[PDB]
């Protein structure tokens, strides 16, 4: 985030695995996987999502 | 210094909760002894922080309210284990933060209440599910009194944390689960109830965010259900 | 709460063209794996057949033409062979099968052919009418291939002017033609003073207009749902839901609205396997739907009746996608007015209403409260080339319609037809033929 | 001696499985350790025998056919486990026993058939679900075929048991989970699928039960699904 050092909230960032669809509402993403990342607290959320393949070797 | 809790898919940042209250100071465990007490444990995906739909709370705002477990009768997994199962009983963990600017002088006062009777009657009615209930300041039960004709002056013997705005601006009540009973039907039957209300009245500056945020994080802790196993024998 | 939003609602596809029905809905119409999205084909006075669901796949009573897309919110219908039976309003809806249903107004798909000609008809006026002082100038305007059927009048060489109200009739399933039958309604004294009644109809089919002038001297599962019902303001409202099988569907006892000026709506479901029911949050305080367990019937009370909650209510126990049902859809009225018994008056077929290869035999049911005028021939026995035209409003609440039999110009003294012009609402029985004229 | 095998909330008697066949006779297990191999472990209540609707044996009944894990693709737990997962393997434990009068001579031949292309095409074709496909002796592929032109006695080359009913009445294969990948859409690829063929056509004794029963209890064991779990870092 890089807005102001006085500005502040939460955003939820939400890991939709695959197979699934995009959530759509806030709601349907706070039930899957998500950080609730509090501007004001920490500039930055960073989040690794995992690595997954039935063919173990995803195709470009 | 932030801390950034866990549970499975859910995480939530909290700044230090080191004015957390645990109500009756009895932190929430399961039932001890006192499988025959068929005690079904769940405590996966059903504990999890949940998160509510922020309300906005403004400087005519009265109050908001929720009863637990009721709040949580939709959040996925626990919203299910209260159908599927007969019997339960949760404590919880209930996390209020409310960003706001060093420029808003206001605060909150978060009560829970065992058994939170609002008066003034239709179960729908005393049931806002998730979105919560709100107050007023003469349907919504009358704010200073909480629906029970109490002045409102003696809401703190209930567990409660005062979101005074010019110093923390989070708050966690911590309460365990609570009832006549041991185990009970988790959805026909609220055991607590929180309750946000604005003690000195929102103000601002200027032009400033004239509505801060205030979002709830309802985590069932330590939570069980009845039983639908019988027995057999040759 | 999938949605829908059928755009271009007025659309006419001749035949040998290409048809179609667009879907845009706001949020998504699939989730799982399969959409819930479909394509309908609902025609003008019916109840929810089953043409399509899941958008892919195709609905029992239906062809191979009708493609399936829309794997998304924006959906659509496929057709490949038009016809005059391709006339029929489509909606797509955003539900597979579970109880929470939201579809939009329609999208409607006419149909077209070569214009054609529209004949004048003229009949006379009847005798029990005449006496009653209920004369009226019939005039029909059937096998014309054009919406726009006028039907003006005439008094003393002189147009009309209020002293009428003429009905236009759906369009016939034949070779994509219609109907209008007006009636130029008057008093005794004013039919007798008047020496002629003419009535012109210059359509999109001649050149020039052309009348009939005539001297007035001489001349799976299934729910058979009950009938209509009548009520006062703040009355009691209710349809009758009873199956021909084992029992009802799975989920439960669905219903759809359908009030006049609209496609389809849900209101509640309601089910008939244990008790539980499941209704919309816009519908609250008027969707009593129960369940009887007697003799496996479902509910569809309504209390507290307004012109709003007033809707033919039925239930669709479908359990499946593609082996569906429906209901009868019983009409729930709600206003204030008097029952009255439909008279029937014998018209006589006269050279005039002659076309030289018909003779137009057939009756008025004129001053019938509770619209409930329907017209048969011979006991429902023979219905071909004949279209039932569409019931008019009175500024009293009353119904008179105007069914015009078409029949030959030779057959006028050999054989003999005789029209039933039945009413339910108030109970009684008539069947007036229509014999011939010297004239 | 009747044995009761348990797997929670089901139950099934079974004479004697002594004539238990293991595919290959590989007992089915996890994946071996060739947390970081994402081996969501669900095996609690998906592992309960299933029972699919009988089917009813007659003279001329030509035979049927399942796809697994298909056929569980709605027997609660396990089918929801196909959904909230994107990948998953289970093996099985297949459990074909018919009761039939000491008066009715007959005989099946049960054959698990890994990757089995039912020949003669669209998804819904080849997955009759639950209610299982039919065969027939001239959709429904060639019974002396198995859909693909192949000469019936050759069948037993793929993990087989015999019914004949003059001896044991009941069967059971235990398929170890089959395929060229490690894990996979248990949604869209049927590892196996079990064919019944009556080999000696059913025969019985004047006014005698002219269709006997023929259930399958189909178990998935130690199955287990992908991962929607990610990772965060302060």
């Amino acid at each position: 985030f890089c807005g102001s050092m006085m500005a502040t909230g939460k955003l939820l960032v939400s890991y939709a695995p695959p197979g699934a669809d995009p959530p759509k509402k806030r709601k349907e993403a706070m039930l899957g996987t998500h950080v609730i990342w509090d501007i004001g607290l920490q500039s930055s959320c960073t989040m690794v999502v995992p690595w997954i393949s039935n063919t173990t070797y995803r195709q470009t | 210094r932030v801390l950034q809790l866990t549970l499975g898919n859910s995480t939530i940042t909290t700044q230090e909760a080191a004015n957390s209250v645990v109500a009756y100071g009895r932190w929430p465990e399961y039932l001890r002894d006192s499988p025959v007490d068929q005690p079904t444990e769940p405590d996966v995906a059903a504990c999890r922080f949940y998160t509510l739909d922020t309300v906005s709370w403004t400087k005519e705002s009265r109050g908001w309210w929720w009863k637990l477990p009721d709040a949580l009768r939709d959040m996925g997994l626990f919203g299910q284990n209260m159908y599927y199962h007969y019997l339960g009983r949760s404590g919880y963990t209930v996390h209020v933060q409310c960003n706001a600017s060093k420029f808003h002088q206001g605060a909150l006062g978060v009560f829970a209440v065992p058994e939170m009777c609002l008066a003034g009657t239709s179960y729908q009615n005393a049931n806002p599910g998730e979105k919560g209930g709100t107050f007023t300041g003469t349907f919504c039960p009358v704010d200073y009194l909480l629906g029970n004709g109490t002045l409102l002056g003696n809401a703190f013997v209930f567990p409660h944390q005062i979101i005074n705005l010019r110093t923390n601006n989070c708050a966690t009540l911590v309460l365990p689960y609570v009832n006549s009973l041991s185990i009970d039907s988790m959805v026909k039957h609220n055991n607590w109830g929180i309750a946000i209300l604005p003690l000195a009245p929102l103000n601002f500056a200027s032009e400033s965010s004239p509505e801060i945020p205030i979002t709830l994080t309802i985590a069932p802790m330590c939570c069980e259900f009845n039983g639908l196993r019988n027995i057999t024998l040759p | 709460x999938x949605x829908x939003x059928x755009x271009x609602x007025x659309x006419x596809x001749x035949x040998x063209x290409x048809x179609x029905x667009x879907c845009x809905x706001x949020x998504x119409x699939x989730x799982x794996x399969x959409x819930x999205x479909x394509x309908x084909x609902x025609x003008x006075x019916x109840x929810x057949x089953x043409x399509x669901x899941x958008x892919x796949x195709x609905x029992x009573x239906x062809x191979x033409x009708x493609x399936x897309x829309x794997x998304x919110x924006x959906x659509x219908x496929x057709x490949x062979x038009x016809x005059x039976x391709x006339x029929x309003x489509x909606x797509c809806x955003x539900x597979x099968x579970x109880x929470x249903x939201x579809x939009x107004x329609x999208x409607x798909x006419x149909x077209x052919x070569x214009x054609x000609x529209x004949x004048x008809x003229x009949x006379x006026x009847x005798x029990x009418x005449x006496x009653x002082x209920x004369x009226x100038x019939x005039c029909x305007x059937x096998x014309x291939x054009x919406x726009x059927x006028x039907x003006x009048x005439x008094x003393x060489x002189x147009x009309x002017x209020x002293x009428x109200x003429x009905x236009x009739x759906x369009x016939x399933x034949x070779x994509x033609x219609x109907x209008x039958x007006x009636x130029x309604x008057x008093x005794x004294x004013x039919x007798x003073x008047x020496x002629x009644x003419x009535c012109x109809x210059x359509x999109x089919x001649x050149x020039x207009x052309x009348x009939x002038x005539x001297x007035x001297x001489x001349c799976x599962x299934x729910x058979x749902x009950x009938x209509x019902x009548x009520x006062x303001x703040x009355x009691x409202x209710x349809x009758x839901c009873x199956x021909x099988x084992x029992x009802x569907x799975x989920x439960x006892x669905x219903x759809x609205x359908x009030x006049x000026x609209x496609x389809x709506x849900x209101x509640x479901x309601x089910x008939x396997x244990x008790x539980x029911x499941x209704x919309x949050x816009x519908x609250x305080x008027x969707x009593x739907x129960x369940x009887x367990x007697x003799x496996x019937x479902x509910x569809x009370x309504x209390x507290x009746x307004x012109x709003x909650x007033x809707x033919x209510x039925x239930c669709x126990x479908x359990x499946x996608x593609x082996x569906x049902x429906x209901x009868x859809x019983x009409x729930x009225x709600x206003x204030x007015x008097x029952x009255x018994x439909x008279x029937x008056x014998x018209x006589x077929x006269x050279x005039x209403x002659x076309x030289x290869x018909x003779x137009x035999x057939x009756c008025x049911x004129x001053x019938x409260x509770x619209x409930x005028x329907x017209x048969x021939x011979x006991x429902x026995x023979x219905x071909x080339x004949x279209x039932x035209x569409x019931x008019x409003x009175x500024x009293x609440x009353x119904x008179x319609x105007x069914x015009x039999x078409x029949x030959x110009x030779x057959x006028x003294x050999x054989x003999x037809x005789x029209c039933x012009x039945x009413x339910x609402x108030x109970x009684x029985x008539x069947x007036x033929x229509x014999x011939x004229x010297x004239c």
